[PDB]
RNA sequence: CGCGGGGUGGAGCAGCCUGGUAGCUCGUCGGGCUCAUAACCCGAAGGUCGUCGGUUCAAAUCCGGCCCCCGCAACCA
RNA sequence: CCGAGGGUAGGGCCCGUGACUGGGGCGAAGUCGUAACAAGGUAGCUGUACCGGAAGGUGCGGCUGGAU
RNA sequence: UGGGAGAGGGUGGUGGAAUUCCCGGAGUAGCGGUGAAAUGCGCAGAUACCGGGAGGAACGCCGAUGGCGAAGGCAGCCACCUGGUCCACCCGUGACGCUGAGGCGCGAAAGCGUGGGGAGCAAACCGGAUUAGAUACCCGGGUAGUCCACGCCCUAAACG
RNA sequence: CGAUGUCGGCUCGUCGCAUCCUGGGGCUGAAGAAGGUCCCAAGGGUUGGGCUGUUCGCCCAUUAAAGCGGCACGCGAGCUG
RNA sequence: GAAUGCCGGCAUGAGUAACGAUAAAGAGGGUGAGAAUCCCUCUCGCCGUAAGCCCAAGGGUUCCUACGCAAUGGUCGUCAGCGUAGGGUUAGGCGGGACCUAAGGUGAAGCCGAAAGGCGUAGCCGAAGGGCAGCCGGUUAAUAUUCCGGCCCUUCCCGCAGGUGCGAUGGGGGGACGCUCUAGGCUAGGGGGACCGGAGCCAUGGACGAGCCCGGCCAGAAGCGCAGGGUGGGAGGUAGGCAAAUCCGCCUCCCAACAAGCUCUGCGUGGUGGGGAAGCCCGGGUGACAACCCCCCGAAGCCAGGGAGCCAAGAAAAGCCUCUAAGCACAACCUGCGGGAACCCGUACCGCAAACCGACACAGGUGGGCGGGUGCAAGAGCACUCAGGCGCGCGGGAGAACCCUCGCCAAGGAACUCUGCAAGUUGGCCCCGUAACUUCGGGAGAAGGGGUGCUCCCUGGGGUGAUGAGCCCCGGGGAGCCGCAGUGAACAGGCUCUGGCGACUGUUUACCAAAAACACAGCUCUCUGCGAACUCGUAAGAGGAGGUAUAGGGAGCGACGCUUGCCCGGUGCCGGAAGGUCAAGGGGAGGGGUGCAAGCCCCGAACCGAAGCCCCGGUGAACGGCGGCCGUAACUAUAACGGUCCUAAGGUAGCGAAAUUCCUUGUCGGGUAAGUUCCGACCUGCACGAAAAGCGUAACGACCGGAGCGCUGUCUCGGCGAGGGACCCGGUGAAAUUGAACUGGCCGUGAAGAUGCGGCCUACCCGUGGCAGGACGAAAAGACCCCGUGGAGCUUUACUGCAGCC
RNA sequence: GAGCUAGCCCUGGCCAGGGUGAAGCUGGGGUGAGACCCAGUGGAGGCCCGAACCGGUGGGGGAUGCAAACCCCUCGGAUGA
């Protein structure tokens, strides 16, 4: 439940805070991060191809483990729940009876000292994960590979989940966190709960300071530029659009539908998204 | 004020340097440009 | 003494282009219904088309002048 | 030293007055509609919300101080 | 101490009827709506019928003139937690009572904030008729809102 | 047009006279005082503010009066901007 | 003979401007052909968080000594960073390599591209990051952590001794990490001493004194002492750490637990080795057998990998340790010890500058460490100073105008002017005190005031130590003294009221614009299901992202408060399996050419046939748009109301002569003696209006308006003074410009503004200080403007293409 | 050609001193328990004053300059985008 300031700067009139409460563990476990390249939005040959990106914070790479049938039916003890920069969601960290240890998405309900586990035998409780096809209708689960073996890709960020909704031969009916609604295989698997750590959207950056803190530089508009730079540059004084709304590489910014059409997973999407 | 030479030899080595040419087509040409025209010097001297 | 468009029963509008033919709504007047008034219903009248000049067998219509009305423009230093 | 008071500076309350502005009251015979009183021709009244030249209308909920 | 009736309250579950939408079949010239109509929808296959799916809201008969609560209010069904109240016994304390300026708490609907939800309904708004007009009544649509969570607001023909 | 810097201010003047003031006049619908109107006359003089970039103009307080115009709309190798 | 021609030579301006920070000079004595300028001395002044010192980069002999003075040096030159010559840079420990990785770079595997080439895992390379063993002194003209002296230490090789399952590019541990704040103990560094050592000194009225002046340390192995860092022990099981594993991980028991112990640093002490001033006497020598002690302050440095809080969550790899495998256990490794071995490159000098970057010995630019003392509350601020370093490589005179920087000013006090521009005022600390408004933080240093020095007296609490004295830090009370004045110098806000715009801190046109512009948290729309969309690339491949709809892209609006109406006909976008049109292709009625024919060959109707367009819908925080004429109320006026025309629908709330109002200085009110501005209103808004957002809003602003108080040389209106120039003399000595010139005024003339023509007038020859009216003065082949079938940037429903997408 | 400049990547470094006093924590009051109030402690922030450092607001000088952007006075930021 995100933390209010009191205004003795104009900046903490509205800067808001996470709660940090349910951190268990304040730095990572050292067999398990890596450092993470900064990009700056550079691609291989130096060029911005992503705009506005740089300068945040350094950070380190938490490896998490996307897949969890590495381990079928080897429970875990979770030893606690921990900050990760590079995600919205908390990680909980695992330590396998195995002796091994591993990072997971924390989803929401999930207590240390619980034991979790993976796996067709597996019971329907949060933090376990199951192949699609074995966790009940209705069930709200997370961390939803697409394909099997592929990696959890689906429903891994702060507060989202996946509910089942129906199945049909090898494939099952989820409905996404966007609203749409797909038929994912069924050895897929997925985790039961959804991701923790819900309050995020509710965090206030507070001051421009604070969006430089996460590596995201200030954005221009179009309207702001001159021809040379953008369908929206120049004019004296100001001015509106002048023609449709579009990016500064042409292509229109309002409406203008851009899925490909002829794509293979058309034929296993069932309705677009929602609201 | 701060004016445009600011001379450091690494950057010049690596930059205009013999190695430095050889690594592209265009450098082999000038080296080869300059063999030609007899030039005493086929790079900029710097001190290492 | 810039380029536009307009002027027609009492009011607001057609008809002009594409000559012969003036029309629509309201209003006005007479009769009704009502105790009465409105509304409503039944009928009627009122426009020589801003003015003058030409073309024409014939001009609201086409051309020209004069009058009046509204509109747009008036920039470079 | 204290000291009437004089000066400088900043507050508090009250009164009178002000371009303009808001509604109010009253005013024999103005204009516009007809909301209410009969089931007043959509029962009314109500708190609230939104809307409309104006009474008012509509929604949500409530009351009979509503008729057959 | 033993008992009893109850939509009293809070949380978490869950059941079927219905409307809407979506898919499939079958099927064809209208459907809808009204005082009459039109707007609207329908040969791009609607309406009406069968089967499947999704989602929200309200709980039919029971049901009463009834019950519960200090008031506002409370109605599928299941469980947990919790209030008030009545009765029988005449067992315990021995006036420990009554009211209550302040204060504090609760407080229908509408409304507000941040998220969520949104089937039906429906201010605003749009269109069709009616009409002298019709910023209405009637019809076809339709956003907030109605619903959940948290926090406000504190009103009433909050009435017996 | 191989450049004549372009408004106003400030500074520094200087000339014209179609004279605002001071001097000399005639006529008066000139009693006096005060004006009106034409004539002669350029010696000297012709204020300080409020407003606006302003020139002008209006306004305040005075004055004998608060004149009009020419000098590349006098004067940026004198200043301002 | 002309091309603002090209190259070179030499003129002109001219003995003119200047000679490069206004930190400052004066004398004596040397030297020498020659001296303001070189050397020595005394005097003066300047820097001292530097203008002193030490590193790094960059420079490349500039270093030292001898000999010189043509050029260089803004003058001079005997001097020099200049010329000639000779000499000078010394390392197992400092730095870099023979070590490690970072971005990045390269790149066996592999992938891709007409060629050249682009990618790419591992690996390699890559440092100012990690890792690794030297400290004090002496010596040279010139090198020193390098030579020497003293005391220490590291690696490799071989040998000896004890020990042990030894053994690695493989497993594991560790290395290993942020920001703010901060404890304990030290150290650097500094202040004082009535103590210790010292050549001396008594001046000019006094002082032989507990007098003045100087100086009272540095390094050091083992040990020991202090303070810290780091680290649980044993056993059982074990499927995980891509083989193994006794290691690590996980689970269980037992013991331990603020500890201890073990381990590692810092500091202290420590055998020993060094150093050692003023003054005096010529860098030296003496002082000197120098003394080397006590107390106080005290780091940002050290113990350190310390502690706590916070969110934005904070490199890698080697060295090192441990585990085992191939192997091997005559080995091998660990430990101690001895002997031997230990290479390459750098080292001079400058280094905030005359040796680097700026064409210059250029008022500019240049990263790191040290940076003393006193006072002022503090401090790296300020003033004066230590150590140390300088007086800026032209001077001497004079004492005009004028300019620059600076000081003061009677009376007035913004009357200046576009504007209080500029300059005054105010100014630190302590205390009292402090408004509207507000988002309750603020506004606030609001405003406005009082205090401040020195002396004597009594006294409260700290740190040290001891609990005391001494030292050091915070205070309180009382009595007094002096001046014009007590933050007596230097450094150090003028304030208030009220509007516009932008919420805010930020950002920007390097070099005429810092703003109202950009950004910004926030709000909405829209795209995107992951081999995401989107971006860069022919591609491979990348970014997105090792992310996953609470995420990522795109667009508008821009904190926050209350809000954001009506129009979907037109354009975009979204939906629509019907219909209409629609290319290649399919089809082949039917025509044609040629042949003797069989044949070969050409044309071709109906018809089947995508996307796109047409058509049907939806859609505004999508592009966009949101009326005219006439009538009407019991005074007048004005119309709630009506009539009618057109539209897709006719501007809603709010606001309005406005950053928008043309007429306009609209009209009325306020303020002023007077107000084209300002503030408040009114509304016929030329030509506001709701996310190119509408109306507000505390706080904020080197933004832009209006007013007031304070106070001033802004002004009336100017005066005087100072220094650096201007002037004179000696030294050195430019410039743009320039057809030639023997170059006057008026009134005319003239290509229409004449020194140059005409007529008149005026005028002896030549300079120097000044002023700017002319030479249509200089500068830049006018930027305005036109022209050229000149050019370029930008746009679009101009044309025609291409990428991309369908 | 990114030794100027603009952005990003990697690895280091720097920011005297003074001032304001958020959360939290403790204690006290409060209550059925609370919210909450008070005091102390604490040391937050694109917080405040102000050197270094980074800037370049106004004025003046300079204008064949000390300088092809400088000098003086003044002014902005200075734990942060
Ligand atoms: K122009
Ligand atoms: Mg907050
Ligand atoms: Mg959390
Ligand atoms: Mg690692
Ligand atoms: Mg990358
Ligand atoms: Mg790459
Ligand atoms: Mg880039
Ligand atoms: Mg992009
Ligand atoms: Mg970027
Ligand atoms: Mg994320
Ligand atoms: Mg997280
Ligand atoms: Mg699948
Ligand atoms: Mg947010
Ligand atoms: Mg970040
Ligand atoms: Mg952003
Ligand atoms: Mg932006
Ligand atoms: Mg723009
Ligand atoms: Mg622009
Ligand atoms: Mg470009
Ligand atoms: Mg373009
Ligand atoms: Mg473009
Ligand atoms: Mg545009
Ligand atoms: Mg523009
Ligand atoms: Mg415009
Ligand atoms: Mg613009
Ligand atoms: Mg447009
Ligand atoms: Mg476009
Ligand atoms: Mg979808
Ligand atoms: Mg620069
Ligand atoms: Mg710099
Ligand atoms: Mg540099
Ligand atoms: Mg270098
Ligand atoms: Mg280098
Ligand atoms: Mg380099
Ligand atoms: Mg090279
Ligand atoms: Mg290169
Ligand atoms: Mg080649
Ligand atoms: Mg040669
Ligand atoms: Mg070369
Ligand atoms: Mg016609
Ligand atoms: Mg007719
Ligand atoms: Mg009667
Ligand atoms: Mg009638
Ligand atoms: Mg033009
Ligand atoms: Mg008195
Ligand atoms: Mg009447
Ligand atoms: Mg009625
Ligand atoms: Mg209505
Ligand atoms: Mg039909
Ligand atoms: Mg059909
Ligand atoms: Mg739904
Ligand atoms: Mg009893
Ligand atoms: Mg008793
Ligand atoms: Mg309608
Ligand atoms: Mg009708
Ligand atoms: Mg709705
Ligand atoms: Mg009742
Ligand atoms: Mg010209
Ligand atoms: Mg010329
Ligand atoms: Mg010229
Ligand atoms: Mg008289
Ligand atoms: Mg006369
Ligand atoms: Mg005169
Ligand atoms: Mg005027
Ligand atoms: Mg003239
Ligand atoms: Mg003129
Ligand atoms: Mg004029
Ligand atoms: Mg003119
Ligand atoms: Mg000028
Ligand atoms: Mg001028
Ligand atoms: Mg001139
Ligand atoms: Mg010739
Ligand atoms: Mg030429
Ligand atoms: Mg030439
Ligand atoms: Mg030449
Ligand atoms: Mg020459
Ligand atoms: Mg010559
Ligand atoms: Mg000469
Ligand atoms: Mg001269
Ligand atoms: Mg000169
Ligand atoms: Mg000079
Ligand atoms: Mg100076
Ligand atoms: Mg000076
Ligand atoms: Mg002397
Ligand atoms: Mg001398
Ligand atoms: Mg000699
Ligand atoms: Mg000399
Ligand atoms: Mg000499
Ligand atoms: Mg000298
Ligand atoms: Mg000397
Ligand atoms: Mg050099
Ligand atoms: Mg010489
Ligand atoms: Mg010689
Ligand atoms: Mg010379
Ligand atoms: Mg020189
Ligand atoms: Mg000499
Ligand atoms: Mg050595
Ligand atoms: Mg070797
Ligand atoms: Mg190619
Ligand atoms: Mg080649
Ligand atoms: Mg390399
Ligand atoms: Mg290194
Ligand atoms: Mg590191
Ligand atoms: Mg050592
Ligand atoms: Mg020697
Ligand atoms: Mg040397
Ligand atoms: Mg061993
Ligand atoms: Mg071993
Ligand atoms: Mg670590
Ligand atoms: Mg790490
Ligand atoms: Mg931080
Ligand atoms: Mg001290
Ligand atoms: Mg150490
Ligand atoms: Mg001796
Ligand atoms: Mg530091
Ligand atoms: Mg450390
Ligand atoms: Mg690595
Ligand atoms: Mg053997
Ligand atoms: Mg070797
Ligand atoms: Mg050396
Ligand atoms: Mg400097
Ligand atoms: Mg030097
Ligand atoms: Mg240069
Ligand atoms: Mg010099
Ligand atoms: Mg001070
Ligand atoms: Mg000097
Ligand atoms: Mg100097
Ligand atoms: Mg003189
Ligand atoms: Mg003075
Ligand atoms: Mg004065
Ligand atoms: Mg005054
Ligand atoms: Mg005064
Ligand atoms: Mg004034
Ligand atoms: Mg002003
Ligand atoms: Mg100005
Ligand atoms: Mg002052
Ligand atoms: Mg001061
Ligand atoms: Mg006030
Ligand atoms: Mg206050
Ligand atoms: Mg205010
Ligand atoms: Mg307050
Ligand atoms: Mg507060
Ligand atoms: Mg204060
Ligand atoms: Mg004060
Ligand atoms: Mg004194
Ligand atoms: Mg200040
Ligand atoms: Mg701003
Ligand atoms: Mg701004
Ligand atoms: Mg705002
Ligand atoms: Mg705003
Ligand atoms: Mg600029
Ligand atoms: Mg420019
Ligand atoms: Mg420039
Ligand atoms: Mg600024
Ligand atoms: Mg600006
Ligand atoms: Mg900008
Ligand atoms: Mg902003
Ligand atoms: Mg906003
Ligand atoms: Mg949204
Ligand atoms: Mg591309
Ligand atoms: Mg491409
Ligand atoms: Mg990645
Ligand atoms: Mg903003
Ligand atoms: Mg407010
Ligand atoms: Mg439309
Ligand atoms: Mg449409
Ligand atoms: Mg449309
Ligand atoms: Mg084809
Ligand atoms: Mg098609
Ligand atoms: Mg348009
Ligand atoms: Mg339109
Ligand atoms: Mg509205
Ligand atoms: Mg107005
Ligand atoms: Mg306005
Ligand atoms: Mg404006
Ligand atoms: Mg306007
Ligand atoms: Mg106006
Ligand atoms: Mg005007
Ligand atoms: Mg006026
Ligand atoms: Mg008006
Ligand atoms: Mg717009
Ligand atoms: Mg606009
Ligand atoms: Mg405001
Ligand atoms: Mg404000
Ligand atoms: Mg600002
Ligand atoms: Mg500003
Ligand atoms: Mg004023
Ligand atoms: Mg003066
Ligand atoms: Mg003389
Ligand atoms: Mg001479
Ligand atoms: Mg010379
Ligand atoms: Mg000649
Ligand atoms: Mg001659
Ligand atoms: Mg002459
Ligand atoms: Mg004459
Ligand atoms: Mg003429
Ligand atoms: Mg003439
Ligand atoms: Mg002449
Ligand atoms: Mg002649
Ligand atoms: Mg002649
Ligand atoms: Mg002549
Ligand atoms: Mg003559
Ligand atoms: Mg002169
Ligand atoms: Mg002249
Ligand atoms: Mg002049
Ligand atoms: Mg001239
Ligand atoms: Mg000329
Ligand atoms: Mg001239
Ligand atoms: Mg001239
Ligand atoms: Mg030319
Ligand atoms: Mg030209
Ligand atoms: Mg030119
Ligand atoms: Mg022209
Ligand atoms: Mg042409
Ligand atoms: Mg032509
Ligand atoms: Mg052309
Ligand atoms: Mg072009
Ligand atoms: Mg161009
Ligand atoms: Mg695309
Ligand atoms: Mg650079
Ligand atoms: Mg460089
Ligand atoms: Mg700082
Ligand atoms: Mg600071
Ligand atoms: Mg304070
Ligand atoms: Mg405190
Ligand atoms: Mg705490
Ligand atoms: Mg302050
Ligand atoms: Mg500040
Ligand atoms: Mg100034
Ligand atoms: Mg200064
Ligand atoms: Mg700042
Ligand atoms: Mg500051």
């Amino acid at each position: 439940a995100v933390k209010k300031f009191k205004p003795y700067t104009p900046s903490r009139r509205f800067m808001t805070v996470a709660d940090f409460s349910e951190i268990t563990k304040t730095e990572p476990e050292k067999s398990l991060v890596k450092p993470l390249k900064k990009t700056g939005g550079r691609n291989n040959q130096g060029r911005i191809t992503v705009r506005f990106r740089g300068g945040g914070h350094k950070r380190l790479y938490r490896i998490i483990d996307f897949k969890r049938w590495d381990k079928v039916g080897i429970p875990a003890k979770v030893a606690a729940i921990e900050y990760d920069p590079n995600r919205s969601a908390r990680i909980a960290l695992l330590h396998y009876v195995d002796g091994e240890k591993r990072y997971i998405i924390a989803p929401d309900g999930l207590q240390v000292g619980q034991q979790v586990v993976a796996g067709p035998d597996a019971p329907i409780q949060v933090g376990n994960a199951l192949p699609l096809r074995f966790i009940p209708v209705g069930t709200v689960v997370h961390a939803v590979e697409l394909e099997p073996k592929k990696g959890a890709k689906l429903a891994r960020a702060a507060g989202t989940s996946a509910q089942i909704q129906g199945r049909e031969g090898d494939y099952v009916i989820l409905r996404l966190p966007s609203g749409e609604l797909r038929k994912v295989h069924g050895e897929c698997y997925a985790t039961v709960g959804a991701v923790g750590n819900a309050d995020h959207k509710n965090i206030v950056l507070g001051k421009a300071g604070r969006s430089r803190w996460l590596g995201r530089r200030p954005h221009v508009r179009g309207a702001a530029m001159n021809p040379v730079d953008h369908p929206h540059g120049g004019g004296e004084g100001r001015a509106p659009r002048g023609r449709p709304p579009a990016s500064p590489w042409g292509w229109q910014t309002k409406g203008l539908k851009t899925r490909k059409r002829r794509k293979p997973s058309s034929r296993f999407i069932i309705a677009r998204r929602k609201k | 004020m701060k004016r445009t030479w600011q001379p450091n030899r690494r950057k010049r080595a690596k930059t205009h340097g013999f190695r430095a040419r050889m690594r592209t087509p265009g450098g082999r040409k000038v080296l080869k440009r300059r063999r030609q025209k007899g030039r005493w010097r086929l790079t900029p001297a710097v001190r290492k």
